[PDB]
């Protein structure tokens, strides 16, 4: 009784300079009820990060969305740091600006 | 012979008390030994002088066919005429002996046993609150229904299954004798298991204890008349009386509370009640007034 | 449309955190939020964007009460080591014209282990901790007359209530914009990139195209936004020639036309 | 003199000296099951005298602050050589017991054991609703120990001495058939229990027919110069056994 | 088909007794009740032993 | 048709009837009896078989086992009392929840004689006497030695033989006794006196146990069915 999950971050809106956007970190396919899921603004933990309700799929697995608001740049990368049961170390996801 | 019929005429009395004198021998009926797990059977007449007491008691209010064959409630049902939820105009009720602890334990007295049920429902309708309370309803009418273990359910009061083509039902009308009717032994096994030190399933899991040998059904109520003009409700009364008893291996009675109806589960109750000492005296400058 | 429930009871919570759920699914998005630290559902206020005045909350209330009770009581009977996860699936879809017809699965630690047979009104499974749960939840002896009656003349009743209280609520419709670009690979390969922002229904298919010819699906990633629009990309590994010849068709119910994108 | 008797059961024998009686039952000796009274439509299994020996149980310590014990024998005989055996490949069974219970002491000890077999004893759970592990009911090897005051763990049997786990008087607790271990006078205890169920023959993994208590109701106590170590032994033999419905080896 | 059997008298003194009994039903389970068993058997309880004792003897030595 | 006249009383529901009733299962199959030991026609199978008396009644000694042990050690003084206790078997707290006082809650009235067995749980090379009586009502309880083997008594000796019978007859007026506690159908009291005292030898222990039993003799009856004052609930066992 184990399942290895799967990470997803994106973005919602384009990747314009100077307008608002929003960040979103997709866990999906895992069952434990604990999941420790950080947002990170190039290393530094983002402080104020809201959650969704945590609901499982159709073959009974969990899958936790959070978001954050944020503005895009160049230099500036975002990062998605989730530590679960399944990993001995916490896997670290950096943002794509196209996926 | 059994117990159902035909003949029994017999009545035995006790024992009587035999005269007895002065003894100085061997014979000791009081130095017995307790540890041989052998209940000592000394006469009076075996330690004192006792006289020709022609004893005419009879053992019979106190047989177990005289102990248990009454009428007691089991079960409670409250049911309405008319509802906005469909859950609260019919009822249902799986078949046990186990919510009414006096019943209970006059069963528990027994491990096991086998008899014929008596069931009779008391029926009492009561209006309730509302607004239109000057009505002129007709004289109610009532269905009970049995239902095997395994049998179709319904699932409204409007359902198809209470045509009844198998399953027996009572219609019982207002202001008339209530219900009553006679319902064999009905047991898969040879005895009723009151207690059943086991499990449900071969790898000693799942549920424990006397929870899977009852199987036998469940009772559902409903009013016969369509939907009224004002909220009546209808609280029936289920009266077992157990009759054609016998009973085997018996056990002490129940010293702690009940909590629940599927298991022994108990909080430990002291064995008795104390007074003030261990010792008895005189009184106390009498205080009787 | 098909109304569904997935409620979650845990048996050893983290501080801070609810042991027991229940998020509402009118489809695609959600409409609920129930938790055991408050004691009340709250919504999300884009279904009926009115306050329904204490006869649809506090109903649903008082039955996500029943609901956590029966699911708090099913963990006192298993004589197990570890944690559990005690998760079920409950709702009901619309067929034809009327006779809904309703779903109630349960699972154990990510397993489906029982269902409630509305037959015999009755849960049913196989394992032995199926007919434990099952006769725990029978004890209570009032509660199989309460979900016999709330999986066929409630949540029926909800569903054709919603069916028609917020129609331009159930009428979503955005064209999704696409963003296709590239990213250097391995000497000799590249990756191509085709997203998808804020489409509104699930249904979406994504295939390649090299120059008239179709050259496969790709890998199809999924994910929900925070206000009910959805997100889509693939990706395809080609060479590292010829990516001023790709044109990524891709339709959708928002889109009255295969609209192509190029870079 | 009847303070000596002499138990021979297939290759074993037991012969004591300061023995007190034989309680048998409910006035019935075990025998096989009648033609009559039989449901399954096949021979059963009579094995051989290898299956109606006296197997000898762990023997346990009796202190000053000792409380009481408590064996479950159709699960407790699961290990106990070709009884065992004939209980994985076979579905039903039925057998009546004869329990020779073994406690020497000296004339300068003093105490008493009460020894019951009590058929159906359902044992209640030390928390009110929770579920009770096959683990705290039975054991086979050395058993499960009665406490002293209420007994509160995690998915355990209600171990009180003034309730035995049942929630009855334990001085009502002498209905069943039962002898006492007085040290003044007794050596040991001897119990012929048939086998009494509702029905002809039963599984032997899933129901447990009775349970065994030695409860002292005189406490232990002695000098300052007496023997400390008291052992108490049980030693069981099944009489009339007999099997049904062979298949695959079941489940332990 | 009637049956006649006697009542449950007082003591000592005493038509009035004499009762009849016809059963209508085709079930046994539709009979009354089987008030008038009397018999007892205290020997399986106690004394539930061999080697039976004479009770003017010690039953030991 | 036949002309039937209706008597007071019909229509009613007794709880005690002995009628018939119609059957809900017609030519229903019973399955065959089998033979089962122990069984039980009659409750006075079981108020006759021996069961342990909670003499011991001393507060916080309840809730424990030390409640069923009487204890007796060596006295200084020869005319010491052991234990007592009122004889009301249903009334008296000391056998209220015994089996036979179990049975007897079930029943209004009792009759009968009573045996006590008293067996001795000391040491193998300690002996004593006991004085074990019984005094009817109309006077008080005594509170010598002498006053107490006035009535019926028997002087036992620990020997061999470790149990001893107290067999209490039926000294009364009335031929039966209300199981409650009244003024009118009083009973007698229970006493235990130190005849001699306990003679030990050395590196022996003195403090040792008597235990109690009760069980009722061949001539016992009880006659008016009633509920038992101890079931008490609230709501339902659901
Ligand atoms: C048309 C018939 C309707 C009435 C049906 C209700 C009574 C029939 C149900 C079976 C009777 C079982 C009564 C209890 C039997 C055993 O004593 C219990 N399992 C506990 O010992
Ligand atoms: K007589
Ligand atoms: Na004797």
């Amino acid at each position: 009784i184990q399942r290895t999950p799967k990470i997803q971050v994106y973005s919602r809106h384009p990747a314009e300079n100077g307008k608002s956007n929003f960040l979103n970190c997709y866990v999906s396919g895992f069952h434990p009820s604990d999941i420790e899921v950080d947002l990170l603004k190039n290393g530094e933990r983002i402080e104020k990060v809201e959650h969704s309700d945590l609901s499982f799929s159709k073959d009974w697995s969990f899958y936790l969305l959070y978001y954050t608001e944020f503005t895009p740049t160049e230099k500036d990368e975002y990062a998605c740091r989730v530590n679960h049961v399944t990993l001995s170390q916490p896997k670290i996801v950096k943002w794509d600006r196209d996926m | 012979n059994d117990v159902q019929n035909a003949i029994d005429r017999a009545v035995v009395r006790v024992a009587d008390t035999m005269p007895s004198g002065p003894s100085n021998s061997e014979s000791i009926p009081a130095l017995t030994a307790a540890e041989t797990g052998h209940t000592s059977q000394v006469v009076p007449s075996d330690t004192i002088q006792t006289r020709h007491v022609r004893n005419f008691h009879v053992r019979s209010e106190s047989s177990v066919e005289n102990f248990l064959s009454r009428s007691a409630c089991v079960y409670i049902v409250e049911y309405k005429t008319r509802d906005d939820t469909p859950d609260k105009m019919y009822d249902s009720w799986v078949i046990n002996t186990r919510q009414v602890a006096q019943l209970r334990r006059k069963l528990e007295f027994f491990t096991y046993v086998r008899f014929d049920v008596e069931v009779t429902f008391v029926i009492t309708s009561v209006q309730d609150d509302s607004t239109r309370q000057n009505t002129d309803t007709p004289a109610l009418t009532h269905q009970i229904m049995y239902v095997p273990p395994g049998g179709p359910i319904p699932q409204a009061v409007d359902d198809y299954n209470w045509q009844t083509s198998t399953n027996p039902s009572v219609f019982w009308t207002e202001g008339n004798a209530p219900p009553r009717m006679s319902i064999p032994f009905m047991s898969v096994g040879n005895a009723y298991s009151n207690f059943y030190d086991g499990w449900s399933h071969f790898s000693q899991t799942g549920v424990y204890g006397f929870n899977t040998l009852n199987n036998m059904g469940k009772l559902y109520f409903r009013h016969v008349n369509d939907k009224t003009i004002s909220p009546i409700t209808s609280k029936v009364r289920i009266y077992f009386k157990p009759k054609h008893v016998k009973a085997w291996v018996p056990r002490p009675p129940r010293l702690c509370e009940y909590t629940h109806k599927d298991n022994v589960d108990f909080e430990p109750k002291g064995v008795t009640t104390s007074r003030t000492q261990l010792t008895i005296s005189n009184s106390t400058h009498v205080e009787n007034y | 449309l098909s109304l569904l429930y997935h409620l979650t009871a845990v048996s050893s919570p983290a501080p801070g955190t609810p042991a027991f759920w229940v998020s509402g699914w009118l489809g695609p998005q959600q409409y609920l939020s129930y938790n055991s630290l408050r004691g009340e559902a709250e919504p999300c206020g884009a279904w009926v964007w009115e306050n329904q005045v204490s006869w649809y909350w506090e109903k649903e209330t008082t039955d996500l009460r029943i609901k956590e009770k029966l699911f708090l009581e099913a963990f006192k009977a298993l004589g197990g080591k570890g944690p559990y996860t005690l998760q079920g699936l409950l709702g009901c879809e619309l067929g034809p014209d009327n006779t809904s017809v309703p779903t109630a699965k349960f699972a154990l630690n990510g397993e489906e282990f029982m269902n409630f047979d509305l037959k015999q009104g009755t849960w049913g499974g196989d394992w032995p901790e199926a007919l434990a749960i099952s006769q725990r939840w029978q004890q209570q002896d009032k509660a199989a007359n309460k979900e016999l009656t709330f999986l066929l003349f409630s949540c029926p009743h909800r569903l054709r209530e919603h069916l028609e209280r917020g129609r331009g609520n159930l009428e979503w419709k955005e064209p999704p914009s696409m963003r296709l670009k590239a990213r250097p690979s391995s000497p000799g390969f590249s990756v191509l990139t085709c997203s998808a922002f804020s489409f509104y229904p699930p249904e979406l298919q994504l295939r390649f195209l090299r120059n008239g010819l179709a050259a496969g699906t790709g890998q199809g990633d999924f994910g929900p936004n925070s206000d009910g629009s959805f997100h889509a990309s693939s990706s395809l590994t080609v060479k590292s020639g010829d990516e001023h010849h790709y044109c990524c068709i891709v339709q959708h119910a928002g889109l009255a036309q295969p609209l192509r994108v190029e870079l | 003199s009847d303070r000596v008797r002499s138990i021979t059961l297939g290759n074993s024998t037991i012969t004591t000296q300061e023995s007190a009686n034989v309680v048998v039952g409910y006035g019935v000796w075990p025998d096989y099951l009648s033609d009559e009274e039989a449901t399954a439509e096949d021979q059963p299994t009579q094995p051989d005298v290898a299956t109606c020996r006296f197997y000898t149980l762990d023997s346990v310590s009796w202190m000053k602050e000792s409380q009481g014990w408590w064996w479950k024998f159709p699960d407790a005989l699961r290990d106990m050589g070709l009884f065992g055996q004939n209980m994985q490949y076979h579905y039903l069974g039925r057998s009546g017991y004869t329990i020779h219970v073994q406690c020497n002491a000296s004339k300068f000890h003093q105490g008493c054991l009460l020894v019951v077999c009590v058929p159906e004893a359902e044992m209640g759970a030390a928390n009110i609703n929770e579920k009770i592990n096959r683990e705290h009911l039975s054991n086979g090897e050395v058993a499960n120990t009665f406490s002293g005051t209420k007994s509160s763990n995690t998915n355990d049997v209600q171990q009180a001495v003034f309730n035995a786990g049942m929630g009855v008087a334990v001085g009502n607790l002498t209905i069943f058939p039962h002898q006492w271990i007085n040290l003044r006078t007794n050596n040991c205890a001897t119990i012929v229990m048939p086998y009494i169920n509702s029905v002809p023959m039963d599984n032997m993994f899933r129901h447990y027919n009775f349970t065994l208590m030695i409860i002292p109701f005189a406490k232990l106590d002695y000098a300052a110069g007496s023997s400390t170590y008291i052992p108490i032994t049980v030693t069981v033999a099944p009489m009339c056994a007999e099997y049904n419905g062979l298949r695959l080896a079941g489940h332990q | 088909g009637a049956q006649v059997s006697t009542q449950k008298t007082g003591a000592h003194e005493t038509s009035i007794i004499h009762y009849t009994n016809i059963n209508y039903y085709k079930d046994a389970a539709s009979n009354s009740a089987n008030r008038q068993d009397f018999t007892q058997d205290p020997g399986k309880f106690t004394e539930p032993v061999k080697d039976i004792m004479v009770k003017s003897l010690p039953a030991l030595n | 048709g036949l002309p039937v006249m209706n008597t007071p009383g019909s229509n009613q529901f007794l709880t005690s009837d002995d009628y018939q009733s119609p059957t809900a299962m017609p030519q229903f199959d019973v399955t065959p009896e089998m033979n089962i030991p122990g069984e039980v026609k009659n409750l006075m199978e079981i108020a006759e078989v021996d069961s342990v008396v909670p003499v011991n009644n001393v507060n916080e000694n309840v809730n424990s086992l030390e409640a069923y042990r009487i204890p007796v050690h060596s006295v200084t003084e020869t005319g010491a009392q052991v234990f007592g206790f009122t004889l009301q078997p249903g009334a008296d707290t000391v056998m209220e929840r015994t089996l036979l006082g179990e049975i007897l809650n079930y029943y209004a009235n009792w009759s009968g004689s009573i045996k006590l067995t008293f067996m001795y749980c000391g040491s193998a090379m300690a002996t004593g006497k006991f004085l074990l009586a019984y005094s009817p009502p109309g006077a008080g309880v005594p509170k010598n030695r002498r006053e107490a083997m006035l009535g019926t008594h028997i002087i036992w000796d620990i020997g061999l033989q470790s149990s001893c019978v107290l067999c209490v007859p039926w000294i009364s007026q009335t031929h039966y006794r209300f199981v409650s506690k009244d003024i009118y159908t009083d009973a007698g009291f229970i006493t235990c006196w130190y005849q001699t005292s306990i003679v030990v030898p050395a590196e022996v222990q003195n403090q040792s146990v008597i235990l109690c039993f009760v069980s009722a003799c061949n001539d016992f009856s009880v006659r008016l069915l009633r509920d038992s004052p101890f079931v008490r609930q609230t709501a339902f066992y659901q």
